[PDB]
C-alpha cells in the first residue's frame, strides 16, 4: 500500500506523508499501471521540497513512464523552473525523449516557457534536436506563436524547406501573413509547392479567405486551377466559403468553372450547395 | 460558454468504442489524461474482447479534439471546449482508398470530472486480405493537418483532413476523413473561422500489458488565425 500512497503523497503536494512513508518501507522508484514515479507527479505537479526529498533518497532521475516521458519533460512542460533546475542538477538527461522524440528543449518551446529553454541550453540541451516528426525545438515555438524563444533558439544557432506534411514557410504564411507572403516570394519561394495533401499556398489563402495573399500569389505565377492530389482547385474553395471577391480575381487569372473535384462537383455546384448565392450567379455566366 | 475553463489543467480520459467492422464485432476501452493547456493526450487502449480485427492506426482518429491546444488569440475558434460539458456529437465518415469505410457516431462530454468519448463504429465493403482486415498497416502514426469550418449554416462544425497510414511493404494507404460535430446541449458555441489543427502521435507497446493494447502519447494544437 506504500507505493499507492507514495504516489498520493507526491501528487497532493504532502510532503508531510512522503518522509513518513518513506521513513516506512516505501520503494522511492515505486510505479503505477503507467510508470508514473512519485517523481514524475512531484514534478508535474510543483512540488519543489518533494523533488529534492524524493531525488535524496535516491529516486531515480530519468525514470520513463509508458510515453518515455521523465520528471524533466513533465516539469519542461508544466513551467516549473526551479524543478527543473534541481532535475538537471541531479543529474537529469537534458535531452531525453518522449514517445514522439520531444526532448525538454521541444516540450518548454511547445509550452512557451522561455526561462526554461534559457536553462535546458545553458545545461546542455541540443537545439538541432528533432523529434520524430522532423521539428526541431524552433520550429515548434515558431507554429505556436512563440517569438521571444524562437528568437531566442534561432540565435543560439532555406525558403523552399518543406516539413514531414511538405509545408513550406509560404504554406504557413499564407494564412493571413501578407508581408510574409511578399518576402517568401520576393526571395524565391516556391508559389506552387504542393503539401502531402496536395495542397498549394493558393488552396490555402483560398481556403482561408485572404485576398491580398491570393492576388500576390497569382502575380508570382501560382498555378488558379491546381489539382495535383489536393481534389479541388482553389475555385471550388472559394466557392464554398463565399469569398465572392476571390472567386472575381481566380476567374479573372484563368480559373476553370468547368473543374470538378473528386466528388464530381463544379466551383458553382458547391456554391449552390452552400447557398452562396451571388457566386453561383457570376459563375453562370462562365 | 466557460467551457474551456473546464480544461485549464490535467482531465482525466475515458474512452469506450464497440465496433463492428464486416461482422468483426470488437470493443475498446482507453484512459488517460488529456491537457489543452498544452494540447497533450497520455492515453492507453485495450481491445476488451480479445484480439483487435482491424489495425490500432484505423481507431486513432475515431479514439477528443477539446483537448487541442488553442492558443490564447484564438480563444474564440475553440467549438470543441465550448460545447462543453454538455459536450457535443461527433460523426465521422473515413474511406479507405481502394477498401472499405469506417462509420462513426461520438458522444463526447463530461461524466463528473471526467472527459468521456463513447464511440459506435461500423466498417462495410472491407476486403479480408486488404490493407485493414488484412493487417499490413504498420504500426505508427504520421502528422496531420485537420482543417476545422463552421457548419454550412450556423450550427456546429465541419472538419476535413487526409489520414496517410503506413503500408509495410512502402506505399501508403489514405483515409479520407469528412467529421461533422454538432453540440448536445441548447447552450452557445463558439462556430470559428477556417483554420487548422497540427496533429503529432506515437503508438507504443505497454511491456507489461499481454492484452491487444494501443498506448498513445498526442500533441495537437489549433493554428492560422492571429493578430
Amino acid at each position: 500500500d506504500l507505493g499507492k500512497k507514495l504516489l498520493e503523497a507526491a501528487r497532493a503536494g504532502q510532503d508531510d506523508e512522503v518522509r513518513i512513508l518513506m521513513a516506512n518501507g516505501a520503494d522511492v522508484n515505486a510505479a503505477d499501471d503507467v510508470g508514473v514515479t512519485p517523481l514524475h507527479l512531484a514534478a508535474q505537479r510543483g512540488h519543489l521540497e518533494i523533488v529534492e526529498v524524493l531525488l535524496k533518497y535516491g529516486a531515480d532521475v530519468n525514470a520513463a513512464d509508458l510515453w518515455g516521458q521523465t520528471p524533466l519533460h513533465l516539469a519542461a512542460t508544466a513551467g516549473h523552473l526551479e524543478i527543473v533546475e534541481v532535475l538537471l542538477k541531479n543529474g537529469a538527461d537534458v535531452n531525453a525523449r518522449d514517445n514522439i522524440g520531444h526532448t525538454p528543449l521541444h516540450l518548454a518551446a511547445w509550452a512557451g516557457h522561455l526561462e526554461i529553454v534559457e536553462v535546458l541550453l545553458k545545461y546542455g540541451a541540443d537545439v538541432n534536436a528533432q523529434d520524430k516528426f522532423g521539428k526541431t525545438p524552433f520550429d515548434l515555438a515558431i507554429d505556436n506563436g512563440n517569438e521571444d524563444i524562437a528568437e531566442v533558439l534561432q540565435k543560439a544557432a532555406d525558403v523552399n524547406a518543406y516539413d514531414e506534411v511538405g509545408w513550406t514557410p509560404l504554406h504557413r504564411a499564407a494564412w493571413g501573413h501578407l508581408e510574409l507572403v511578399e518576402k517568401l516570394l520576393k526571395n524565391g519561394a516556391d508559389v506552387n509547392a504542393a503539401d502531402i495533401d496536395g495542397y498549394t499556398p493558393l488552396h490555402l489563402a483560398a481556403f482561408s479567405g485572404h485576398l491580398e495573399i491570393v492576388e500576390v500569389l497569382l502575380k508570382y505565377g501560382a498555378d488558379v486551377n491546381a489539382d495535383d492530389q489536393a481534389g479541388f482547385t482553389p475555385l471550388h474553395l472559394a466557392a464554398i466559403f463565399g469569398h465572392l471577391e476571390i472567386v472575381e480575381v481566380l476567374l479573372k487569372n484563368g480559373a476553370d468553372v468547368n473543374a470538378q473535384d473528386k466528388f464530381g462537383k463544379t466551383p458553382f455546384d458547391l456554391a449552390i450547395d452552400n447557398g452562396n448565392e451571388d457566386i453561383a450567379e457570376v459563375l453562370q455566366k462562365a | 460558454s466557460k467551457g474551456e475553463e473546464l480544461f485549464t489543467g490535467v482531465v482525466p480520459i475515458l474512452v469506450e468504442l464497440d465496433g463492428d467492422v464486416n461482422g468483426h464485432k470488437f470493443s475498446v476501452s482507453g484512459e488517460g489524461e488529456g491537457d489543452a493547456t498544452y494540447g497533450k493526450l497520455t492515453l492507453k487502449f485495450i481491445c476488451t474482447t480479445g484480439k483487435l480485427p482491424v489495425p490500432w492506426p484505423t481507431l486513432v482518429t475515431t479514439l477528443v479534439q477539446c483537448f487541442s491546444r488553442y492558443p490564447d488569440h484564438m480563444k474564440q475558434h475553440d467549438f470543441f471546449k465550448s460545447a462543453m460539458p454538455e459536450g457535443y456529437v461527433q460523426e465521422r465518415t473515413i474511406f479507405f482508398k481502394d477498401d472499405g469505410n469506417y462509420k462513426t457516431r461520438a458522444e463526447v462530454k463530461f461524466e463528473g470530472d471526467t472527459l468521456v468519448n463513447r464511440i459506435e463504429l461500423k466498417g462495410i465493403d472491407f476486403k479480408e486480405d486488404g490493407n485493414i482486415l488484412g493487417h499490413k498497416l504498420e504500426y505508427n502514426y504520421n502528422s496531420h493537418n485537420v482543417y476545422i469550418m463552421a457548419d454550412k449554416q450556423k450550427n456546429g462544425i465541419k472538419v476535413n483532413f487526409k489520414i496517410r497510414h503506413n503500408i509495410e511493404d512502402g506505399s501508403v494507404q489514405l483515409a479520407d476523413h469528412y467529421q461533422q460535430n454538432t453540440p448536445i446541449g441548447d447552450g452557445p458555441v463558439l462556430l470559428p473561422d477556417n483554420h487548422y489543427l497540427s496533429t503529432q502521435s506515437a503508438l507504443s507497446k505497454d511491456p507489461n500489458e499481454k492484452r491487444d493494447h494501443m498506448v498513445l502519447l498526442e500533441f495537437v494544437t489549433a493554428a492560422g488565425i492571429t493578430l
